[PDB]
């Protein structure tokens, strides 16, 4: 292996107004979005669960 | 501390609404689930 | 046309917590003095004074002629 | 100059008095409470057995 | 700590500096009035002249009005205060809050 | 130092005293401490080349 | 960035103080509520 | 039982109840005067024009308000610890009864001669007979011999609930798997009421508990008759 | 464990001193009280003359050989029994 | 933007912001679950339902109260706010870390509220004991979804503790030692300090009845050879300090509340009121089994406990009057605030009296599981921690806004409060020394009286309750925007002006060493 | 005189009966007759007119001892709102009483009561001091 370390600060440094989060490029973007997706989805589907076991099925 | 006059200063009349409003908001509902307290023990 | 004479001016509001203070103490003395007698000392009075000459079996029979037990009629 | 308490004062505290004293005895003894207090010196025991 | 004429003498000498400036004065009034205690006479008269080297009016009334406050309910005080200044009041010039009419409400 | 005309001080008058006190020093005349005195004055700006 | 100073602060407007009544009203309406209707539902089970 | 408007204690059966009723006398005075106090100094700081705003020194004035309330505090342990002893002195019981407490009733044993046990349970509102007790009488009550020393073990057969009777100042937790002492020895015959005390479900407001003591020659009869 | 106090940005010489009276010596004082409170001479046990107690192989190398170093007539008895 | 700024937020002053909603909004939660509690009290008989519908409402009311309104108000909000701000520092140490502490709150609500909807709900008391809390006496999830939401609450505070500690300890000026810092700020850490070694034990303890509950475990079921008993300990361990962490930060607040309306420029007697809090904070961790004082422990093991548990009143003395010695000599201001401070300064005392009443086993034998306790704690809870609440809240309210409250309104809010919580409270003492239980949801007709009295109480607080909230919208409804404050001297929170920008003490404080 | 909000950071006037001495004076600018006044201040102050005198005070402070410490009338207000919303929660229970609550249980009724305290004096309930000790066991009566 070769020491890149130079090359992610100058990436990570880089003027462009990003939150580090964000920072990487294209691929932060889409790991944040299913991140995002599937907590807000299963927070609805947790939703819906609580209304079932709210209710008795006798 | 002092403080500036108010800057949308609120009247007797619009406090009495804000008050009214206030309270109604906590009374009205509770009183509503209350009053129908039988109608739930046995339905 | 009279002059005024130098009141105090040194130590106003210590010389009154002083007094104050004081006078908190005696008030508590009296209230100790007081309630070791009102409250107390009436409770150990009342509680001796029942049990000086107290017939339990006099009382047992007051109670079961009124016929409050269920198992003695 | 005279504030809302000068003007008012004594108005909101006459009548928030009158008012507060009537609505309570009122609630007190004509709405059918049941306050429970002490037999002691106002029931004649009946008999029970 | 210390005895009270040494007390009184560190006030008198030190609204007594010549050239005491107008930061100093304000510094030594709000300090002094943190005491328990209603400034001797003496004290009051250093400060009065202070203000006078400060062509301060103003103050030098305040001052008479925080002697004043600093009394609490004893008013045998400030009366007494008054009369000892007195002399120096007419030297001055200085009017009593009470001629001003800033004693009322 | 400051970069601006203005910062805020803490002034712990005598060693060992708990209390801080607290103002702002601004741009120009020396200012002091409102509790013991002690003179302060402000030298703006810089730091970043 | 963001804004700043009195009603800038908040998640909440107070621009006009009759819809902030509202929001007030229906958020500490909603949170005293709560245990009522819950009593309500469980009433209503059995 | 507790009458309307009751404001302090029950009243003392047992000897036991009658010394804490003494140490409560002696501790609320104590908690008087303290609040009184504090009420009273608060209202001094805030009635004067006097001020004294510089620094205040405290190392002189804390060692009042440090020793004090140490004295204070032993004033109170030494009588509280003598009744903490003495409650756990040996006594040598008569008597054993054991206890069990159950979801929503309590059940009884005596079994140190013949195998006698019962349930208790509460007298529905609804069949109350004429001057009884709403909440509190008992179809089965523990009839129980006075002025004796006897020993009580409570335990429970399900969740936790606590045997409690105020009048002789007892209150044992009945724990599953559990078998816990008390001692009760009552001055006078009569009716001792107590309710559970620990949350058991559903009912843990009705299910009380009621002691008839009388005379050991009842309680013999009574004890025969109940096998 | 971190006990139920603070400090730790910085511990010097007034935290030190400050543990000292606030924690150290209050907890002397503490034990000094229950110590000289549960004190009371405890009733002395029946004299029974254990093989495994009171061992004397040879004599002691001072008095008459039969007491020991800090013996205490009160509570001590000899091979044959509680001091008159 | 907005959801950048409330949802993704690592701002210290936002963060509290959000928290003071959230307790806000949760106490009106607990307000109403109090009154559902006194109405089924106010007359003899039942009005909702028997004890398990009935003990629902008072576990969610506890929990609800503590766990939802006062930690989240007094640590969360008032701690994020002006903790960085009394050091002069930038933000928290973690401020990332801090808006999950935030964000795990409003899951861990929903949690209970859960509880509460699915089956009979949890009516267990707050303190959750086996074996009624275990699978045979609460089948179902409700218990289950209590034990989570403690756990989501727990991991939340943990997070808050080491975060608030590192900040304390490492961001305050180079020059300023511990011994300068603010008696709010040295109240937050030990609080802090309570919190991160007591709820590690509470969440060991939970774990192991959802285990028992569950997974087969019996850690507390005497058939595997567990034992109830075990549970009390492990939740009073945690239990005690609890109480301390409630009431900590109070103390805090009262200390500057009190110094500032004496237009003091320091609190009396600075290091014996540090000393004083460390020594509560101490002796709070060797004192748990004073809730045990009837499952049967020996009598020795009693004597230790009574004897422990009454030496708290030391330190806790201390810090009263040094409260009063504050006060003396001071030029009185009777704000709003000060009223607050005053009224709990009396009432704390009350209660912490109570408890010392309480500490004797003996007596407590009689006492304990009764209305006594009740009156107790409500005296120190919803006098003492509530009081320190609105006193602060009222006091740094322009400071938060940048706007001022009507200090009439806010006069008449303390009034009828204090009206309605002695009503409410005081009359419990006689129920307790007659013999009421607690949780109970109906009464033997002697009770009747103190009863209805207080359940009479609990309606004017209530109503001083919906006073509150008019009282907000009329300050936010008016607009008065705040000039000047006296005493920044000696309240760094308010030297960057009402309210101060997102970002403070960006060029940090000049503090010389001498 | 007007003061504005990004000036927190500035010097600024109080009026406090333990600081007389504000950082600043209340009125810092002066008109072509404040500032002759201001240096007439500066020769004998005999020569200066009461009015002058209240003028110089005037521009150095904003209120004088007397009126920043004056009493008012709010506490009527106070008292008399609190009344009113205690008065008004009373409502409250009035309507509790008459929609909510159901009646009470049998027990209370007067001969029931009346067969119930008789009972428990028959069981002799608190002897010693709390109820029974209240009654008569000799006259039949309430002890006077
Ligand atoms: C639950 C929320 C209620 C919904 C109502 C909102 C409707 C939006 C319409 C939408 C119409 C659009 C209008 C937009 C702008 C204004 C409204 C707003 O932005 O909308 C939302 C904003 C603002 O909030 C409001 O809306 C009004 C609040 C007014 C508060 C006044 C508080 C005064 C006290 C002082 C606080 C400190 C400030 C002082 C200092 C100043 C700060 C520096 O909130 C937030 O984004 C963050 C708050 C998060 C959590 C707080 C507690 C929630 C607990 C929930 C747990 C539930 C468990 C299950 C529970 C399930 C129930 C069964
Ligand atoms: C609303 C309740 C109505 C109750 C009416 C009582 C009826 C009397 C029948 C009159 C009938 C007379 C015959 C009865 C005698 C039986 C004596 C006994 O064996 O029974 C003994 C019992 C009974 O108690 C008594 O021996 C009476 C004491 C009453 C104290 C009343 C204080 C009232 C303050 C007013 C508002 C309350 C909130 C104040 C807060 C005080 C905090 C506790 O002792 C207790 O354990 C109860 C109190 C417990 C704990 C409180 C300790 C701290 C008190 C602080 C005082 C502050 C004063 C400043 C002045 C207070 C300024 C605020
Ligand atoms: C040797 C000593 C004797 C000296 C005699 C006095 C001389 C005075 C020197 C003189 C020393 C200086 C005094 C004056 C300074 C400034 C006066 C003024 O310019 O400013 C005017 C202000 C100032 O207010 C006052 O000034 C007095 C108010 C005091 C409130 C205290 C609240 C305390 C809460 C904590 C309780 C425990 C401690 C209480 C302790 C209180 C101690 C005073 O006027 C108000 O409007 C505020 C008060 C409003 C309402 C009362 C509070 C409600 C309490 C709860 C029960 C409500 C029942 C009603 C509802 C009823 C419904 C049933
Ligand atoms: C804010 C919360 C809080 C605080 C601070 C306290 C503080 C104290 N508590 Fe309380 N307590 C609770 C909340 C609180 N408590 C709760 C919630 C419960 C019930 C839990 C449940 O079962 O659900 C409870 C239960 C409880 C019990 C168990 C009772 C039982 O269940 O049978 C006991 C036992 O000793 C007790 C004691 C004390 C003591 C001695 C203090 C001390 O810290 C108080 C010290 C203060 C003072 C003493 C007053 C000021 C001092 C002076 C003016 C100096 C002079 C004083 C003397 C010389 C005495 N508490
Ligand atoms: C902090 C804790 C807290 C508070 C404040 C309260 C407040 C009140 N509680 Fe309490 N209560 C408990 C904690 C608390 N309680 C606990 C721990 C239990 C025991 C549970 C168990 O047994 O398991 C209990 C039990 C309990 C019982 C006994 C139940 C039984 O044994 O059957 C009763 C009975 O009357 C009761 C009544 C009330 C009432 C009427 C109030 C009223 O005083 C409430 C009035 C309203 C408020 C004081 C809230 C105001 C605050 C805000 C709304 C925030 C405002 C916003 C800002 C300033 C930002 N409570
Ligand atoms: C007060 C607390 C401090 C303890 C020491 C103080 C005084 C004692 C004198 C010297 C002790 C030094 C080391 C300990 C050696 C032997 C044990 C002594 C501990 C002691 O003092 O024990 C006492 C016995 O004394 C005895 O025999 C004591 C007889 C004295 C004989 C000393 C014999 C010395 C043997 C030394 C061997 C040393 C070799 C050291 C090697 C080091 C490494 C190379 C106990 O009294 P007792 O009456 O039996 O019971 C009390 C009944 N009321
Ligand atoms: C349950 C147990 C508790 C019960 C009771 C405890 C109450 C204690 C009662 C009395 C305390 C007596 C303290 C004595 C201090 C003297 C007060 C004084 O006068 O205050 C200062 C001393 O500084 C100083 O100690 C600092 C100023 C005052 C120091 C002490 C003030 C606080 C007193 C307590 C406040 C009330 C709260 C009591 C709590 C119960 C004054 O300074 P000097 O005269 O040098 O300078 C003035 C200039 N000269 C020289 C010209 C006069
Ligand atoms: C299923 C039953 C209940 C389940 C509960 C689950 C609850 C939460 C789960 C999801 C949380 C995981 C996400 C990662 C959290 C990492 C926090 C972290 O690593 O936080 C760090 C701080 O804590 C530090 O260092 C040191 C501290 C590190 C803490 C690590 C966080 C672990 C969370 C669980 C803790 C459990 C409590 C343990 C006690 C029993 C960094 O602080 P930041 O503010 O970010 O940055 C500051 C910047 O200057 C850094 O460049
Ligand atoms: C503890 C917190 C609660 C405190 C007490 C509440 C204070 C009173 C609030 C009033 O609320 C209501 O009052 C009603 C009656 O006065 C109801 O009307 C109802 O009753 C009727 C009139 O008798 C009808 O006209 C309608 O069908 C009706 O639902 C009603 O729904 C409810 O909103
Ligand atoms: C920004 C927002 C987060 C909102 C929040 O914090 O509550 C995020 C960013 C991207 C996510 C979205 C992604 O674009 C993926 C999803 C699929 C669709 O193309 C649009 C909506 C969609 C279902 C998502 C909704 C949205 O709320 C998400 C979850
Ligand atoms: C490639 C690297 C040398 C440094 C470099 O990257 O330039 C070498 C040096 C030491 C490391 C090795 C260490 O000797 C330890 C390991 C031993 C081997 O048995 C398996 C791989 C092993 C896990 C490592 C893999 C290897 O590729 C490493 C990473
Ligand atoms: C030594 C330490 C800090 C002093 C300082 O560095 O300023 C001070 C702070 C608080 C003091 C303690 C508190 O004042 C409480 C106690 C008061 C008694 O007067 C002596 C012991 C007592 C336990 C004090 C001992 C010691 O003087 C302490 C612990
Ligand atoms: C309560 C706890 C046991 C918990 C459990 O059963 O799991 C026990 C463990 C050790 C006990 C302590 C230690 O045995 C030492 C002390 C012994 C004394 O007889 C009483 C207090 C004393 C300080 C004990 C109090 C209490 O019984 C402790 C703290
Ligand atoms: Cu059985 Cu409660
Ligand atoms: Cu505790
Ligand atoms: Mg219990
Ligand atoms: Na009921
Ligand atoms: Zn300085």
């Amino acid at each position: 292996f070769e020491n890149r370390v130079a090359e992610k600060q100058k990436l990570f440094q880089e003027d462009n107004g990003l939150p580090v989060h964000l920072k990487g490029g294209a691929t932060d973007n889409i790991l944040y979005r299913v991140t995002m997706t599937l907590c807000l989805g299963g927070t609805l589907y947790s939703l819906y669960c609580l209304g079932w076991a709210s209710f008795p099925h006798k | 501390i002092t403080a500036k006059p108010a800057k949308t200063p609120t009247s007797p009349k619009e406090q009495a609404i804000g008050l009214s409003v206030t309270f109604l908001s906590f009374l009205l509902p509770a009183g509503w689930v209350l009053y129908h307290l039988d109608n739930y023990k046995k339905s | 046309s009279t002059a005024l004479a130098k009141p105090q001016m040194r130590g106003l509001l210590a010389r009154r917590l002083r007094f104050h203070i004081v006078g908190a103490f005696m008030v508590s003395l009296g209230f100790a003095t007081f309630y070791k007698f009102a409250v107390a000392e009436k409770r150990k009075k009342a509680y001796a004074d029942f049990y000086r000459n107290y017939d339990s079996m006099k009382d047992f029979e007051e109670m079961r002629k009124a016929g409050i037990f269920q198992s003695a009629k | 100059a005279p504030d809302f308490h000068d003007k008012y004062g004594n108005a909101v505290l006459a009548s928030g008095a009158t008012f507060c004293v009537a609505v309570w005895v009122y609630m007190a003894t004509q709405i059918g409470i049941e306050w429970n207090p002490s037999p002691v010196g106002r029931v004649t025991p009946k008999e029970w057995r | 700590h210390e005895t009270d004429e040494e007390f009184d003498a560190r006030w008198v000498t030190y609204f007594n500096k010549p050239d005491i400036d107008a930061w100093e004065l304000r510094k030594g009034m709000n300090t002094l009035v943190g005491y328990d205690l209603v400034p001797e006479p003496k004290i009051i008269d250093a400060a009065l002249r202070a203000c006078r080297r400060l062509n301060d009016f103003a103050s030098a009334v305040r001052i008479l009005e925080v002697v004043k406050d600093k009394a609490g309910p004893h008013k045998e005080i400030y009366p007494y205060v008054i009369q000892e200044l007195r002399p120096t009041l007419n030297e001055l010039g200085i009017s009593t809050p009470e001629e001003l009419g800033l004693d009322k409400v | 130092p400051s970069i601006t005309n203005k910062r805020i001080v803490g002034c712990i008058c005598e060693e060992d005293n708990s209390t801080v006190i607290w103002f702002w020093l601004h741009k120009g005349e020396a200012q002091r401490c409102p509790s013991c005195g002690t003179h302060y004055k402000l030298v703006p700006h810089q730091l970043a080349h | 960035h963001y804004e700043e100073g009195p009603g800038k602060n908040i998640p909440f407007s107070v621009e006009n103080k009759w819809r902030l009544l509202a929001m007030m009203t229906l958020f500490f309406g909603s949170g005293f509520a709560a245990p009522f209707f819950i009593v309500r539902h469980q009433l209503l089970k059995k | 039982m507790a009458y309307p408007m009751q404001l302090g204690f029950q009243d003392a059966t047992s000897p036991i109840m009658e010394e804490l009723l003494h140490f409560h006398d002696h501790t609320l005075m104590i908690v008087f005067l303290i609040s009184s106090l504090v009420l009273y100094i608060i209202s001094l700081m805030l009635t004067t024009k006097l001020t004294h705003t510089s620094t205040m020194d405290a190392q002189e004035v804390e060692t009042i308000w440090t020793i004090l309330p140490a004295i204070i505090l032993i004033l109170i342990a030494l009588p509280s610890l003598r009744i903490l002893y003495m409650m756990d002195e040996i006594n040598n019981p008569s008597l054993t009864v054991k206890t069990m407490g159950h979801q929503w009733y309590w059940s009884y044993e005596y079994t140190d001669y013949e195998d006698l046990s019962f349930d208790s349970y509460m007298i529905p509102t609804s069949e109350l007979k004429p001057g009884e007790l709403r909440l509190l009488e008992v179809d089965n009550r523990v009839v129980l011999p006075m002025e004796m020393t006897i020993r009580m073990l409570v335990s429970s057969e399900d969740v936790l609930h606590s045997w409690a009777v105020p009048s002789l100042g007892l209150k044992t937790d009945a724990i599953p798997g559990r078998l816990n002492q008390t001692t009760l020895m009552s001055s006078r015959p009569g009716l001792y009421y107590g309710q559970c005390s620990e949350i058991c479900g559903s009912n843990h407001s009705f299910m009380p508990i009621v002691l008839e003591l009388v005379p050991l020659k009842y309680f013999e009869k009574w004890s025969a008759s109940m096998l | 464990a971190s006990a139920a106090k603070g400090d730790h940005g910085g511990t010097g010489a007034r935290t030190w001193r400050f543990l000292t009276f606030g924690l150290a010596l209050p907890s002397v004082a503490l034990c000094t009280l229950n110590s000289w409170l549960h004190s009371g001479h405890r009733e002395r046990p029946a004299f029974i003359p254990y093989h495994h107690l009171r061992i004397r192989t040879k004599p002691f190398s001072w008095g008459d050989g039969n007491h020991t170093f800090f013996h205490n007539p009160r509570v001590n008895p000899l091979p044959t029994g509680y001091e008159k | 933007m907005f959801i950048n700024r409330w949802l993704f937020s690592t701002n210290h002053k936002d963060i509290g912001t959000l928290y003071l909603l959230f307790g806000a909004w949760a106490g009106m939660v607990g307000t109403a679950l109090s009154l559902l509690i006194r109405a089924e009290l106010g007359q003899p008989g039942t009005l909702l339902g028997d004890d398990q519908i009935y003990n629902v409402v008072v576990t969610a009311h506890a929990f609800v109260m503590i766990f939802f309104m006062v930690m989240p108000i007094m640590i969360g909000g008032f701690g994020n706010w002006l903790v960085p701000l009394m050091i002069g520092a930038p933000d928290m140490a973690f401020p990332r870390m801090n808006n999950m502490s935030f964000w795990l709150l409003p899951p861990s609500f929903l949690l209970l509220l859960a509880s509460s909807m699915v089956e009979a709900g949890a009516g267990t008391g707050w303190t959750v004991y086996p074996p009624l809390a275990g699978n045979l006496a609460h089948a179902g999830a409700s218990v289950d979804l209590t034990i989570f939401s403690l756990h989501l609450a727990g991991v939340s505070s943990i997070l808050g503790a080491i975060n608030f500690i590192t900040t304390i300890i490492n961001m305050k000026p180079p020059a300023m030692s511990q011994y300068q810092t603010p008696l709010f700020v040295w109240s937050v850490m030990i609080t802090a300090v309570l919190l991160l070694l007591s709820l590690p034990v509470l969440a060991a303890g939970i774990t192991m009845l959802l285990t028992d509950r569950n997974l087969n475990t019996t850690f507390f079921d005497p058939a595997g050879g567990g034992d109830p008993i075990l549970y009390q300990h492990l939740f009073w361990f945690f239990g005690h300090p609890e109480v301390y962490i409630l009431i900590l930060p109070g103390f805090g607040m009262i200390s500057h509340i009190v110094t500032y309306y004496s237009g003091k420029k320091e609190p009396f007697g600075y290091m014996g009121m540090v000393w004083a809090m460390m020594s509560i904070g101490f002796l709070g961790f060797i004192v748990w089994a004073h809730h045990m004082f009837t499952v049967g422990m020996d009598v020795d093991t009693r004597a230790y406990f009574t004897s422990a548990t009454m030496i708290i009143a030391i330190p806790t003395g201390v810090k009263v009057f040094s409260w009063l010695a504050t006060l003396h000599g001071g030029n009185i201001k009777w704000s709003p605030a000060m009223m607050w401070a005053l009224g709990f300064i009396f009432l704390f005392t009350v209660g912490g009296l109570t408890g010392i009443v309480l500490a004797n086993s003996s007596l407590d034998i009689v006492l304990h599981d009764t209305y006594y306790v009740v009156a107790h704690f409500h005296y120190v809870l919803s006098m003492g921690a509530v009081f320190a609440i609105m006193g602060g809240f009222v006091h740094w309210f322009p400071l938060f806004s940048g706007y001022t409250l009507n200090d009439t309104w806010a006069k008449i809010h303390f009034a009828i409060m204090f009206v309605g919580v002695n009503m409410t409270f005081f009359p419990q003492h006689f129920l307790g020394l007659s013999g009421m239980p607690r949780r109970y949801s109906d009464y033997p007709d002697a009770y009747t009286m103190w009863n209805t009295i207080s359940s009479m109480g609990s309606f004017i607080s209530l109503t001083a309750v919906m006073l509150m909230v008019f009282i907000i919208w009329e300050a936010f409804a008016s607009k008065r925007e705040v000039l000047t404050v006296d005493l920044t001297t000696t309240n760094l929170e308010w030297l960057n002006g009402c309210p101060p920008p997102y970002h403070t003490f960006e060029e940090p404080t000049y503090v010389n060493l001498k | 005189s007007v003061v504005k909000s990004e000036d927190y950071a500035l010097p600024s006037y109080v009026d406090r009966r333990d600081y007389p001495l504000p950082d600043v004076a209340h009125v810092k600018n002066l008109s072509a007759s404040q500032k002759a006044l201001k240096e007439k201040e500066k020769a004998s102050w005999s020569s200066l007119s009461i009015d002058e005198k209240v003028e110089l005070y005037r521009l150095k402070f904003k209120e004088s001892f007397a009126e920043m410490n004056r009493s008012t009338n709010e506490w009527k207000t106070v008292v008399g709102a609190a009344m009113f919303f205690i008065g008004f929660t009373a409502l409250l229970l009035i309507w509790e009483k008459h929609y909510v609550y159901g009646p009470i249980p049998h027990t209370f009724e007067e001969e029931w009561v009346a067969k119930q305290t008789k009972r428990m004096l028959d069981m002799k309930v608190a002897p010693i001091q709390g109820f029974s000790a209240k009654w008569d066991y000799d006259k039949n009566e309430w002890k006077k």
